[PDB]
RNA sequence: GAGUCGUCUCGGGCGAGAGCCCAUAUCGACCCCGAGGCUUGCUACCUCGCUGUCGGCUCUUCCCAUCCUGGCCCUGCAGCAGGGGCCAAGGGUGGGGGUGUUCACCCAUUAAAGGGGAACGUGAGCUGGGUUUAGACCGUCGUGAGACAGGUCGGAUGCUAUCUACCGGGGGUGUUGGCCGCCUGAGGGGAAGGUGCCCCUAGUACGAGAGGAACAGGGUGCCGCGGCCUCUGGUCUACCGGUUGUCCUCCCGGGCAUCGCCGGGCAGCUACGCCGCAGCCGAUAAGGCCUGAAAGCAUCUAAGGCCGAAGCGGCCCCCGAAAAUAGGCGGCCGUGGACGAGGGCUCGGGUAGAAGACCCGGUUGAUAGGGCGGGGAUGUAAGCGGGAAGGGUCAACCGACCCGCUUAGUCCGCCGCCCCUAAUCGCCCGAGGUCCUGC
RNA sequence: GCAUGAAUGGCGUAACGAGGUCCCCGCUGUCCCCGGCCGGGGCCCGGCGAAACCUCUGCCUGGCGCGCAUGCCAGGGACC
RNA sequence: CCGACACAGGUGCCCCUGGGUGAGAAGCCUAAGGCGUGUCGGGGGAAACCCGGCCGAGGGAACUCGGCAAACUGGCCCCGUAACUUCGGGAGAAGGGGUGCCUGCGGGUGCGUAACCCGCAGGUCGCAGUGACUAGGGGGGCCCGACUGUUUAAUAAAAA
RNA sequence: UAGAAGCAGCCAUCCUUUAAAGAGUGCGUAACAGCUCACCCGUCGAGGUCCGGGGCCCCGAAAAUGGACGGGGCUCAAGC
């Protein structure tokens, strides 16, 4: 985890595909599970911003795919509110391939990735083409 | 902060810790009033074409008057 | 399921769910028992608004904005109409005596003499005897009453009872005579910047069900009969049904304490007096939903209250400081909102 | 199910033996003795004028021989990290893939992904997948009909709660003659809190180095629970607009296709929204000890004494005068066939609301309704003027459509003003200072 | 091959199937996690009117007993 | 009529020339014609919950024996179509595109411009032209029985 | 054996002399040295330490609606 600075919206549970933005030959990846939570009777594991999850590849080539990875989610679908009352909503939901340091597999990470993620991990940030 | 906002579908004065901003998949943002707003671009509707807008009326009906 | 650990669905902490014995708050903490000034003061709330605030507490690191609800009341002014004496006893706390001290009487359903003078005279003076010996008496507590006359919701004085803290007992005895004959002020007990309480009856549903009361999580694949019944409830022995099983019946219309909204601004009007922060003094226009007009004295306090929209809410200072926070003295409004509730 | 305890599960005692050496850092045979009811089996006690099976689902209680969190001790404990032991049910203990599957196997997460009883919990709650009937095939066996703890496909889940339980709501008496308002806190309940991460500590202590802790302070997440909609999302058969078919000759304005369909959305209700949910102390466990004997010494105990758990209470949150120790205070009242204090029914509305109740107003009045203005929803109206592909006897014009009039019109569950309208009119039920005693 | 086999038909098979089994894509409130709306009911009132079944009771906890009790026995709660 | 019954049942023929609609003896709307005895009503912010039924963000079966149930395609016209093949078929595979209204023409039938049918061009509105109603989701592999038919009227429509 | 010098280990474990001495109990040293015990005399000026039967009471001793000695309650007894 670390410093997160957003008001928490969370709604992609088990068995979401989303989008690889970089570049590493795994077209989709699906979320197993979220790390570091606790999860409790009849509750999928619920996935916010910001996260460090863990995941396999979904789709890609066999040398990315039944691999067992974890990956930071960058961008929702779902609405997210900012402690000031503003609100950031992606056209998409996407997440980057990452060491468990934080440190993003890919040389590059193209569109906006979210700010509470940059606070959590400085080399996506330092990585990221803007952060919005 | 302190901030204060305009929308950017209508010009209409707008209020802040209110509506929504939509952000671009290369990270452009566009600022929605309400509901209606956001509903509307999806559709890509031309609010100028329509009599709802308030400022796009008004401008018209000046542009007239010049 | 393969003994799955389950946590409960419903409280004990909260149950039961069911009609408040008075429509006045109930209160078993004593913030102010010997300590000066009311219990807080009590108002109507008018609705809520919103108000975009500077940290204040860190939301991340200070200096940065934050959005908060903010509840705005329209509070009547007070005043203090008996004087109420203790004696302590063997069984608990027992009423030495009391003094009693007078349209809205006439509107108020609680008896009247019918020999006004007289009575009060009696009553006056065997409290200055009570007040004299002085260790009688152990403490010393005020009812107090509301007084509606400008809204509109109800003009009938709903009467409850602040203790009157003090050092010892004739203090609080002086205190509480000044107070009979005047008028008070949000200004006098409560000042801007404190944690406090806020106790209520919460807004009433009327009989809801196991879906609503306790939460009944859904079901299998299809269901021909419903997936908002009951289930089980129990085993064949024991041979009796529980309380902890899901079961509709009354939610809403029981008393709830809140604790620790912090207290943002204090004002009077509304909307007649314009200010750059601590609040521009926010009154929607069209007015507020079912709700009467506003223009008396008021407070706009900080989250959420328990209580809707129309009833009569108390508040009470805090019973615990915050804890890994710090208190701010007089909250900072960084910039104003005027929003409508239409 | 009861009985039973061989079988099963678990414990205790003795300590052969290896662990370089050293039985107990750790591992532990032979043998011997208990505990539990959780596997299997035995019993034929209970039911054949029925006590319906298994599994899942949902919903809940209890137990500890405790998986985790708290507090503790040792070590063949350098650190990091293990191993072993003690207290402890307060809380938590998940999601997936196969199997009908309890159980079991597997994946990645997790602080941990604990077990057992409750009609092998839970079918007058669901499901009916499995055991499984009358239909059928195949393998095996049989002269044959026909059989299978072989495989397999398909094969009903009844009932309006009489009693009683529990959750919510009314009507009355007792209430020491009745009564209106305000309180007391007997007790009852609880998890209202649980948990994890990150930074600082610290690249430190510690280590040859590799590597790498702790106390304490901040920020954030997660789960449970409770409340709340101003923001944002859902809905909205209030309303408004667009539109197909058809009917009204018909522009206008409407019906129906069981809101016609589609588009927007206020109030209100909700999360997929927002906000809130302590500390400390006392007494104690396990433990660490002081003084100090039995045994002139030594010794944490034999007496006396000091600390010390997420556990225990207070503190905290929920309910609570029918608590019979039936409570307290203040005020109001009485005193078929005299008189009549409180109270309801009535009316106009709800903060309220299944019936009832609750609450407030009732001309001394803004309570509701009209009218009018304000605030909001839809999005450009009736009608009229000009244009319009073209067509014309070249005119009246026939014309989908466009623009102006018109940020208009339609509409409101919201606000103010205003006694204009309706809060009128009226009905009743309840006493008779009480038998003695205190007065 | 526990225990296959040639008209007590074997192997295969286009086309066909309210046949059994499995996988995918699209789609989707089946689910995470629930909410609002519509119509018929519910609830109340007037009129019309059964049935199942019926020794009796305001119970709870243990013990006992034909070993799975309201009534025995000892406790505990208890205004209608 | 018949089902004891005024039991939603279930039994033959003709009306197959009603209009709009459209391929229809179709749907829906509206007639002729029939009825309001499809024989109990009135009330209530009308709560809980149930039976029909509508809409749901993000995710896309995580639910479950099993996508069961619902969703979805959709009408019509053109284009295009794989494995396999008994050359018939598979096939509406799969998958793509258009469709309203107004204004001016052409072909076809006829009769002299009357009565009709089928296309083209220009203009043009909406979020949407089968706009309502009507209205198939698709693909492959394996097993069985070839097929169409039949079976336990009334739990078993099948590999029988 | 460099050292084994009581003290890596193996075996022996003898003799003289006495507040007192074991070819040495443990520490310690690479092995010695060094620290120290049993042991003794004497002061404290006593009855001293033992071992072995018995009776009892404690430990050993973990379970699922609140169940236990019939219940309450009872510790110089209302116990044995």
């Amino acid at each position: 985890r670390g410093v997160s600075a957003v008001r928490p919206t969370r709604a992609l549970p088990v068995g979401a595909y989303l989008t690889v933005a970089d570049n590493s030959g795994a077209k989709v990846i699906q979320i197993i599970g979220v790390v570091e939570y606790h999860g409790t009777r009849r509750r999928l594991a619920s996935a916010g911003v910001g996260d460090m999850v863990v995941a396999t590849v979904k789709k890609g080539r066999p040398d990315m795919r039944h691999q067992v990875v974890r990956a930071v989610i960058i961008r929702q679908r779902k609405e997210y509110r900012r402690l000031d009352g503003m609100r950031v909503k992606f056209e998409d939901n996407a997440a980057v391939i990452v060491t468990p340091e934080g440190v993003p597999r890919g040389t590059e990470i193209r569109g906006p990735v979210a700010r509470e993620a940059a606070e959590r991990w400085v080399r996506i940030g330092s990585i990221a083409s803007i952060i919005v | 902060m302190a901030r204060w906002n305009v929308c950017s579908y209508c010009g209409k004065p707008f209020e802040p810790g209110t509506g929504k901003m939509y952000v671009r998949n290369d990270g452009r943002v566009l600022f929605f009033c309400s509901r209606k707003c956001e509903r509307y671009y999806f559709m890509g509707r031309n609010p100028r074409k329509l009599k709802w807008t308030k400022a796009y009326q008004e401008a018209r009906l000046q542009r007239g008057g010049e | 399921m393969g003994k799955v650990h389950r946590p409960r669905r419903g409280s004990l902490g909260f149950s039961p769910r069911k009609r408040a014995k008075s429509i006045v708050p109930r209160i078993r903490s004593w913030p102010k028992e010997t300590e000066v000034r009311m219990l807080g003061f009590a108002g109507y709330k008018a609705g809520m608004t919103h108000i975009l605030m500077i940290d204040d507490e860190p939301g991340l690191t200070n200096g940065k904005e934050i959005f908060m609800p903010v509840t705005i009341i329209e509070t009547p002014p007070l005043r203090v109409f008996g004087i109420r004496a203790y004696r302590m006893g063997y069984l608990g706390l027992e009423t030495a005596t009391e003094v009693i001290v007078p349209k809205l009487l006439e509107r108020r359903i609680a008896t009247l003499p019918k020999n006004y003078t007289q009575e009060m005279f009696e009553q006056k003076l065997g409290q200055l005897e009570d007040m004299i010996k002085e260790g009688e008496i152990v403490d010393v507590r005020a009812i107090v009453a509301t007084q509606p006359w400008v809204i509109k919701l109800k003009k009938k004085p709903e009467v409850m009872e602040y203790a009157i803290g003090g050092t010892s007992v004739e203090e609080k005895f002086n205190y509480i005579k000044e107070k009979l004959g005047k008028e008070l002020r949000v200004g006098e007990v409560l000042k801007e910047g404190e944690l406090l309480d806020v106790i209520a009856v919460t807004k009433g549903k009327g009989t809801q069900g196991p879906v609503k009361r306790w939460g009944i999580k859904l079901r299998a694949h299809k269901d021909s009969k419903g997936r908002r019944k009951v289930g089980s409830i129990g085993p064949w022995h024991p041979a009796r049904v529980m309380w902890t099983v899901p079961m509709a019946g009354q939610m809403g219309f029981h008393h709830r304490t809140e604790l620790n909204k912090r207290l943002i601004a204090i004002g009077e009007n509304g909307k007649l007096k314009l200010d750059e922060n601590t609040e521009i003094e926010i009154t929607p226009k069209g007015g507020f939903p079912h709700y009467g007009i506003v223009r008396s004295d008021f407070m706009m306090i900080a989250g959420s209250v328990p209580g809707a929209i129309k009833r009569i809410i108390r508040v009470r200072p805090a019973i615990r400081p915050p804890k890994k926070k710090p208190p701010v003295q007089r909250p900072q409004i960084t910039y104003v909102s005027v929003e409508s509730k239409q």
